[PDB]
């Protein structure tokens, strides 16, 4: 499902090597690696993202998402 | 692209 | 609104470029110096053009005298030109919006891209010369075109003027490069890749040169300004981002990064990373 | 052949770990670890993109694709 | 818990292929390579950074907030 | 032997896993990966790159470039 | 110890894959691959490196170095 659309308002290196974003006020953890840097970016730049995932509470994970340029 |  | 670009000397063509700005735009507060500034754009609704009559081709002559531009105004974008003459309007296919009452329209099948003039005309700006008699030349072609569908000459013809006017309204750059070419001497103008880039970095730049504050730098992707002396002699005017080329995504026109304004995205293009040695392992 | 010409107007990182980038109304997928960064800096600076690929269809997978200023 | 929360002042590429960044007067390592630029951006881009961990020495937990 | 010296006009990458750039009109090729995001974000930024090589001639091989601001 | 402070003039990848860097008029090459972007990151924002090694001779490897903003 689109869980969450909208910028990320703050992101977090997780000790398990994991890697958390708040998007739409929940958050979101990833294990894709190569997502890390990706989303830093468009944190930085405020890049609208779409987490995409089974559940969307906060806390759930993800492995797909969306750049977008809203 | 850019428009003239 | 109706103005003219008199091509006969260097003080007639910088005089009619400064006029039209000074009528269309509105200096930032804080790139300014005297009356040369970089400025703004003032809003106009969509459809909203000026007129621009060629004269001076034949220096101080009232002939080659048929040529108007019809400049969007919102984005200074040529949207085709006139043959007052035959009283024809040849409008590019993306300019259907753009009514221009008492001619005849012809629309035509050809949009106005660049990349799009460029395979027609079979000629790339990146080293274009443009000289008084190809702009000439240019003047002929156009007055002789007739039909819905660009020709390669009228291309050619179409990628001088709108460098010459259009861009050169936008770029000191350029028209102080270009208007070498007036002189008695009648050198060539040849467009850099410089030239190019900052034609095609326009949005960018717009949307980042509001936010200068006198910083010592600024940094627009390819496109690098050291002092305010370096962005007057480049930049004139902007596009009101306060239109679609002011934004690319995200939403944060710049970041100061060590005493130099940055756009955001250029940034963040270059910080999106990961470790290298994970980077080329992980084929 | 030239799929694509154009901004990338979204990209998205697929279940599969594949990266998916939209360009000119079309989606165009790519298992190239080497293109994530690339692509995306490419849609941050609105660079213009040509996907090349032996079938243009939209879903049609790629591995080549050219980053141009213009 | 919150070990120090603020702009990285310097960061430091070491000879043992760990990273360094000093927070808040004070310095921390980790030897997560995918914090290198992670770090070197929030560094760039004026970041709050918040480092984690259960003692605040190492980390391997690392907010990022925009200024 | 300096082979270009330049900005990057273009840069592109092949089904081959070969990385063109075209500098100062001539194009040169690397299949180092390390080199594939420096050179990209020489071309963003417009850094004026040098391509080094022992043999310059066209369409050639390069795994030595210097980087300049300007 | 500090062998070099300011800003990097030059940058050059290397055809055995070292990185070079030129600091203070003095040049330095490292073999730490995950220095090559964050050395250029430096570079293109004008950051002040401190170049740390045991042998600070021009033309000397480094593996420590440090970053500064203004």
């Amino acid at each position: 499902a689109d869980c969450a659309k909208g910028k990320i308002e703050f992101s977090k290196y997780n000790e398990d090597d994991t890697f958390t974003v708040k998007v739409d006020g929940k958050e979101y953890w990833t294990s894709r690696w190569n997502l890390q840097p990706l989303l830093q970016s468009a944190q930085l730049t405020g890049m609208t993202v779409t987490i995409k995932s089974s559940t969307c509470e906060s806390g759930s994970g993800f492995a797909e998402v969306q750049f977008n340029n809203d | 692209r850019r428009r003239a | 609104r109706e103005f003219t670009i008199d091509f006969s000397t260097q003080q007639s063509y910088v005089s009619s470029l400064n006029s039209i700005r000074t009528e269309i735009s509105t200096p930032l507060e804080h790139i300014s110096q005297g009356t040369t500034s970089v400025s703004v754009i003032n809003h106009t609704p969509p459809g909203s053009y000026f007129a621009v009559d060629i004269r001076g081709l034949d220096v101080y002559q009232a002939r080659f005298d048929h040529l108007r531009l019809i400049i969007e105004q919102n984005n200074l974008y040529v949207a085709g030109f006139v043959n007052t003459a035959t009283n024809t309007f040849y409008r590019f296919s993306d300019f259907t919006h753009i009514s221009v009452p008492g001619v005849t329209t012809v629309s035509m099948t050809t949009d106005s891209s660049y990349t799009t003039l460029q395979r027609v005309a079979a000629l790339e700006r990146s080293g274009m010369q443009i000289s008084r008699h190809s702009l000439v030349s240019s003047y002929l072609a156009l007055m002789e075109f007739s039909g819905n569908t660009m020709t390669r000459d009228a291309s050619r013809a179409v990628l001088r003027f709108v460098t010459v006017t259009a861009e050169a309204l936008r770029f000191r750059q350029i028209q102080r490069e270009f208007r070498q070419a007036l002189s008695e001497t009648a050198p060539v103008y040849t467009m850099t890749p410089g030239d190019v880039d900052l034609t095609l970095n326009w949005g960018r730049i717009s949307n980042v040169l509001p936010e200068y504050r006198g910083e010592d730098g600024v940094r627009v992707g390819r496109i690098s300004f050291n002092n305010i002396s370096a962005i007057l002699g480049t930049v004139a005017v902007i596009l009101n981002c306060h239109q679609p080329e002011c934004q690319i995504t995200g939403d944060r026109p710049v970041i100061k990064i060590n005493n130099t304004l940055w756009e955001s995205n250029t940034a963040a293009a270059f910080l999106n990373r990961k470790s290298q040695f994970l980077y080329t392992t992980g084929k």
